[PDB]
């Protein structure tokens, strides 16, 4: 927007967190499945 | 100091019973005095052996704490705190960066240390294992009486005593004995019974009646002696000290690991120093010259790869554990892969070390019995008559008994009371005439005369178990030649036949020929007395012959041999096809030794020694060519007054060497023979007479069930079912791990490049600092880690099987062409890749690739609270530094996708990943846990803090992807050219 | 000789050189498309200076401008750096209409010159005389320090409204115009006096927003100067100057976001 344009100088980290950790996590699983395929 | 025990011994044997006294100041019949016999005690000293002197713990420990890689990493732990200390006292730092950073970089070092302490682990308790050959006590007579003394106050010169079932407690001259039996295979490998008697019988005091020595025991009768040897001045004692004393030596993985220590080291010291003095030229303060030093250091060395190893050889030495090969020793891991020669003992080790029944000699015919433990082989005869009186007669006319509750165990595995020929042939009934007590109970013995020293045969009387007859035969065995001289008939086929010269001399045949495979061969031979002549209470008298002994009936022949494991022959061979040369060292008799080298195949057919040739072309042995005989079979009486020189020449002109009635000592000298001429040498055993040879050995290896307790100290490896195809396994084994720690030691190598080249440009170009020293910890400590390991399940990438041994001088485990391809190429692509994330992440926060050239000075400035970007924008201190330690994270995630494409090519050396595929699941594993972890060190809260690890933006993740892919591709491009050309070019310059 | 032969020292050579000139020839190409995604006006993110840094013209040793009044060379290093700055606001440099313009002499509402875009030539801004620095060689003794608010492109620094309560309670509150600056220690052993535009405490909001250096060259940015005329001596006194705003925002760790951090100490 105009004066209203405060958006420009933000950024959502903190979803980007919740979103990181979730994927971290999951590769994390993903990495225990293929593993455990035998042991 | 060891060579006095390397030679042969010296005794008195050849003395009188009364010489002897003189020279020890002793009674025959009356012993020692009770105060000469302390007065000696105090002058020799204690019957007793002295374990040799060991290291410490401590100093092994601490000695692992400074070897290249470790006196680098001091070097920067001491250098943090140097920094830290110059900063405490100039400017008040609050920073805990360089007092922390030296905390870390020496808990590193400690760390690193137990891994490379467990490596070079040494387990040796031999001269233990000796002492507990000597007895507690001893039974002397002294003042004319027998007492029990603790042995080590044994001196020489009293009379001692012995009996079946006790331990020699010194070597003995014996003086008295009766139906005295010893066991001597401590000094032989063998185990059959020596008599032991007065006499002097041969000028070798090893081999005359009239010694008995320490280490062995007595197994029967009674025997007195005079005690020549005491303590560390036996026979064996000597062994043992030799044994204990035998300085270990490094092995062939460890000299490697060395060698790229020494090479790493030095570009370490090179870069470091190097570019030292290029930044004091630049003008900067030493203050920083250090810091530089401090980030050159961490990127130089490879903070987590020595441990690396260590795990992957833990990793290997497991799956041979479950294969019941265990190993006591990390690195003979690999040792079994680098042998060039095995000296192979045969008792017990290539054989199975017990009497077993090999062939008979029935119906004019010669047949082979099944000699394998699992009796793997096939059946000969079943049908013919003649088998089953040739049967009854081996079941009849039989002493030997199956011990109590062994119904459970396999009948060739069973013990068994009797001596070994008659287990052999119970064991030989049993197994294909089932239950030989059946048969001993259907035929009840009423009168016997026991195997004679003089009657050379045994003969048996019993009740026919035949109901229509239900009368008296006749049975009995004994030496081939003696039974002829008491046969009139023969049963051939069923029904009997005169003895015409025609089937004597086929007799003969047949017993030579069964001689000559070097099998101990027995007449068989019965017969059917007359009803009339012996009534149902006809009384046999077994003192005077009150039956005849001639004009019996000759049934058959059987032979019998300690045959080869069945797994022997064909794991010999493969050792063979590997390009591994087999020795055989032995204790036993030339002929025995000899005849099983054929049966495993030390010596392959056709082969011949200079004896065969004089033989086959009767002719003198000095007449035949030395050099047309590519076998050779040396006898432990020639070998004493051979030089080293000339044994050389032996191991130098054979091919196929065989090495018997060997001394342990001999032993030794034999592979110190072989690694002289710079072979890698293993030996195979299970006596305590291997003892020296296993230490000796590049690496020993030990049989487990039928192993003595000394060969299993003295090994590096235990082969815990007794199968010899392990040896065949661990070799396999060995190369697999050898070739798979330059595919892990290049993949942990090729990430230094772009951990070293962020403080070159930082130095050269002047611009924000790329990557920090403890992100470089965590890619080689955290990320490197679990892939790095992965490498080690790698499949072979073709039949390694097939290829030579390596050559230790030449092939080594880290090489020039690593070094190129891991530094000049690969990781030079990492290094960029990096960079270009670390220029991405700046730009597109407006500092464009342009403007950074020459700003750090202001970038680092803490008091400019305002620096213009490329857009005109005044960035505060720590507004800036967030940005540049995003550029450290961004960094970090960039070598570890390059190092996903790098852990894929590292995979395989010359093989497409196309063709290798990916079936190792560890390092799929690796790929997913890395990444987890790097996202995790990234997003987790607080992580900003600890190691200064910012969140990344989606689109961060990609900015490495297209060099990751090149890599990928540049790496199956250049193999592709290895594979279609042999030739060279690609394949000298860069193939590992 | 080390490794090889001549040939072979030669093939290695013509190798990497082929080699790492192909490697700096995509390094370079990956620059270029890298370049070509991003803007010549404005930066792609914003969002690590998005809350203003406030930086000041005394180069602060360690955020600390101690000197002795009784001595010459003592502060002629503070004076340095404050000449560096002020030798900018020359008049000489704001010469003819082009490229700066005569703005209201009283703090006014925003000037929006379009969008950031060459579509115009230079965005014309606002002269700023550093004759508007009432009192301020500079203050030999009781320094005349000078404010600045961290040039950020597009941004519309948004003054605090008089709703509630305030620091400075309600005193000269320009509500609609004004971004103020108040400099504190308790401890209130001194003298704050503030110059400015208009005579006020604070920032004139019509020289904003910021187009950047490619579309705004020769801009200048308000100055907000402050004196210490303290009537204490030869201790060290702990002075924060804090700006207020709705876009205005701190940090524990970042001392330099949105204030000073300013260890006077007139040790004569
Ligand atoms: C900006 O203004 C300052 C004001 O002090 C100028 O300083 C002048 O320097 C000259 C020569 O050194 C002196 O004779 C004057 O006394 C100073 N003041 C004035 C008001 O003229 C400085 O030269 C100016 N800088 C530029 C680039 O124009
Ligand atoms: C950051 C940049 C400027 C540094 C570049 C370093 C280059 C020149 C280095 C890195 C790795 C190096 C190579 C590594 C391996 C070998 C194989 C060896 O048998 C001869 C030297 C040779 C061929 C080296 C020559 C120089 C080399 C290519
Ligand atoms: C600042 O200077 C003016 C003259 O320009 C003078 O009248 C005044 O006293 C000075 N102020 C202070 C606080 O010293
Ligand atoms: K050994
Ligand atoms: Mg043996
Ligand atoms: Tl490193
Ligand atoms: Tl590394």
């Amino acid at each position: 927007e105009g004066p209203d344009n405060d958006e420009r100088f933000t950024y959502d980290y903190y979803r980007l967190r919740v979103v990181g950790l979730i994927v971290a996590a999951v590769l994390c699983v993903i990495g225990i499945i293929i593993l455990l395929a035998g042991k | 100091l060891d060579e006095l025990k390397k030679e042969v011994s010296m005794d008195d044997h050849k003395l009188s019973l009364d010489e002897l006294h003189n020279k020890y100041g002793t009674d025959l019949t009356r012993g020692l005095t009770n105060a000469r016999a302390k007065e000696i005690l105090a002058r020799d000293g204690p019957n007793s052996l002295t374990p040799p002197p060991t290291t410490p713990e401590w100093i092994k420990f601490c000695r692992q704490l400074f070897g290249g890689f470790s006196i680098l990493l001091w070097i920067g732990a001491i250098l943090c705190f140097l920094a830290y200390g110059i900063q405490a006292a100039t400017e008040d730092e609050p920073a805990n960066d360089n007092l922390y950073l030296g905390v870390v970089l020496s808990t590193v070092v400690i760390v690193t240390g137990c891994f490379s302490y467990y490596q070079e682990a040494k387990s040796s308790r031999i001269m233990d294992s000796f002492k507990n050959m000597v007895p507690q006590q001893a039974l002397v007579i002294r003042d004319g009486e027998k007492s029990t003394i603790n042995a080590e106050f044994v001196v020489a010169g009293d009379l001692v005593e012995v009996k079946g079932g006790d331990r020699i407690p010194a070597d003995l001259r014996i003086i008295s004995a009766h139906g005295c039996k010893v066991d001597n295979s401590s000094l032989t490998g063998e185990s059959e019974p020596q008599t032991r008697s007065p006499e002097f019988s041969s000028e070798n005091p090893l081999e005359t009646r009239n010694i008995a020595f320490f280490s062995t025991n007595c197994v029967e009768g009674t025997a007195r002696g005079v005690v020549v040897y005491t303590g560390d001045r036996t026979v064996m004692g000597r062994i043992a000290t030799l044994a204990s004393g035998l300085e270990v030596g490094r092995t062939p993985i460890a000299i490697e690991i060395e060698h790229f220590i020494h090479i790493i080291t030095g570009v370490a010291v090179f870069l470091g120093v190097s570019f030292f003095i290029l930044s004091l030229i630049l003008g900067y303060s030493w203050l920083e010259a250090v810091i530089f030093l401090i980030g050159i250091i961490v990127a130089n060395v490879p903070e987590g790869l020595l441990a690396t190893v260590t795990v992957c050889l833990t990793l290997t030495a497991k799956r041979m554990a479950r294969k019941n090969c265990l190993v006591k020793n990390l690195e003979a891991v690999e040792t079994l892969g680098s042998t060039s020669t095995i000296c192979s003992d045969k008792t017990g080790t290539l054989t199975q070390n017990r009497m077993t029944v090999a062939h008979m000699w029935f119906d004019n015919q010669i047949h082979e019995a099944d000699t394998t433990e699992n009796q793997s082989g096939a059946a000969f005869d079943k049908t013919s008559a003649t088998w089953s009186a040739l049967s009854r007669i081996a079941a009849l006319c039989n002493r030997a008994v199956f011990q109590a509750g062994q119904d459970n165990v396999p009948i060739l595995k069973r013990s068994v009371a009797g001596d070994a020929s008659e287990s052999a042939l119970l064991k030989c009934i049993e197994l294909c005439c089932g239950s030989v007590q059946g048969m001993r109970d259907r035929n009840p013995k009423i009168v016997e005369i026991p195997f004679n020293s003089t009657n050379k045969y045994q003969l048996s009387i019993h009740e026919n178990e035949k109901s229509s007859e239900s009368r008296y035969l006749l049975v009995m065995k004994g030496a081939p030649e003696r039974i002829l001289d008491r046969c009139s008939t023969i049963l051939l086929n069923g029904a009997e036949e005169p003895l015409k010269e025609d089937m004597k001399e086929a007799f003969q045949n047949a017993y030579l020929e069964l001689g000559g495979l070097g099998e101990r061969v027995l007449g068989f031979c019965h017969f059917a007395l007359p009803e009339d002549k012996y009534n149902e209470g006809y009384p046999f008298d077994a003192d005077e012959p009150n039956f005849p002994t001639t004009d019996l009936c000759f049934v058959g022949l059987m032979a019998m041999i300690d045959p080869p494991r069945a797994a022997v022959p064909d794991a010999v061979g493969k050792c063979r096809s590997a390009g591994i040369k087999v020795i055989m060292v032995t204790g036993d008799h030339p002929i025995t030794a000899k005849a099983i080298a054929k049966g495993v195949g030390i010596i392959s057919e056709g082969n011949e020694t200079i004896e065969d040739i004089a033989a086959r072309l009767n002719i003198p042995i000095g007449q035949v060519n030395p050099r047309d005989a590519k076998a050779c079979v040396v006898h432990g009486s020639d070998l004493k007054d051979l030089s080293t020189e000339v044994l050389d020449d032996i191991l130098h002109y054979h091919t196929e060497i065989v090495f018997a009635r060997t001394s342990p000592q001999q032993k030794l000298i034999i592979v110190e023979g072989c690694q002289r001429q710079g072979a890698i040498v293993a030996v195979t055993g299970d006596g305590v007479n291997d003892s020296p040879a296993l230490k000796k050995a590049d690496i020993g290896v030990a049989m487990g069930i039928s192993g003595s307790d000394v060969s299993k100290q003295a090994a590096d490896m235990i082969l815990l079912d007794d199968n010899f195809a392990s040896i065949v396994t661990g070799v396999e084994e060995g190369r697999l791990i050898f070739d798979n720690l330059k595919k892990s030691i290049a993949y942990t190598l090729t990430s230094n490049i772009p951990e070293i080249t962020p403080f070159l440009v930082f130095i050269i170009g002047n611009v924000p600092l790329p990557l920090g020293t403890v992100t470089i910890l965590c890619i080689d400590l955290g990320t490197d880690m679990v892939p790095a390991i992965s490498l080690a399940y790698e499949q072979a990438e073709s039949d390694i099987m097939k290829r030579q041994p390596r050559n230790p001088k030449t092939d080594k485990l880290v090489n020039e062409r690593l070094i190129s391809m891991a530094y000049g190429q690969i990781g030079m692509i990492q290094a960029l890749g990096g960079f270009f994330s670390y220029f991405v992440i700046l730009a597109e926060n407006g500092f464009l690739p342009m403007d950074l050239i020459g700003k750090r000075v202001r970038w680092d400035d803490r008091w400019i609270s305002d620096v213009e970007d490329s857009f005109g924008q005044q960035w505060t201190y720590e507004q800036r530094k967030i940005v540049e330690f995003t550029c450290h994270t961004s960094f970090f995630i960039s070598i570890v996708v390059v190092q996903w494409a790098d852990l894929i090519i590292c995979k395989t050396r010359r093989n497409s990943i196309f063709q290798q595929g990916m079936k190792n699941k560890i390092l799929i594993f690796g790929l997913f846990e890395e990444t987890a972890l790097a996202a995790f060190l990234s997003y987790c809260p607080g992580t900003d803090v600890a190691l200064r690890m910012y969140p990344l933006k989606p689109s961060w993740w990609f900015c490495a992807f297209p060099y990751s892919l090149i890599i990928f591709l540049y790496d199956e491009m250049r193999r592709f050219i290895i594979r279609r050309s042999p030739g060279g070019w690609v394949e000298q310059e860069t193939y590992y | 000789f080390l490794g090889r032969t001549g040939s072979s020292w030669f093939k290695i050579f013509l190798f990497y050189l082929i080699f790492y000139g192909c490697l700096a020839g995509i390094f370079i190409g990956t620059i270029q498309v890298l370049l070509l995604t991003l803007s010549d006006f404005e930066p792609k993110y914003q969002d690590r200076v998005a809350p203003p840094g406030l930086s000041h013209a005394p180069y602060a040793i360690k955020t600390e401008i101690s000197f002795s009044i009784s001595n010459p060379k003592s502060y002629e290093s503070f004076v340095k750096s404050m000449h560096k700055l002020m030798d900018l606001y020359n008049e000489s440099s704001q010469a003819g209409n082009s490229p700066f313009e005569d703005c209201s002499d009283t703090p006014a509402d925003y000037i929006k010159r379009g969008d950031l875009d060459d579509s115009q030539g230079q965005k014309k801004a606002c002269r700023f005389s550093r004759m508007w620095l009432k009192n301020c060689g500079y203050a030999e003794g009781k320094p005349c320090v000078v404010a600045k608010l961290n040039r950020i492109i597009g941004f519309y620094p948004k003054p605090l409204k008089n709703t509630t309560d305030l620091p400075e309670e309600l005193q000269a509150n320009y509500n609609q115009y004004v971004l103020p600056l108040r400099c504190a220690a308790r401890e209130k052993i001194g003298s704050i006096e503030y110059f400015g535009l208009g005579g006020y405490a604070g920032f004139p909001l019509q020289y904003y927003p910021y187009y950047g250096k490619r579309l705004q060259k020769k801009y200048l940015q308000p100055l907000l100067a402050i004196q210490f005329t303290n009537l204490t001596q030869n201790m060290e006194l702990r002075i924060e100057c804090k700006v207020y705003g709705e876009n205005i925002d701190y940090s524990e760790k970042d001392r330099f976001r949105g204030r000073f951090e300013v260890k006077i100490e007139v040790k004569s």
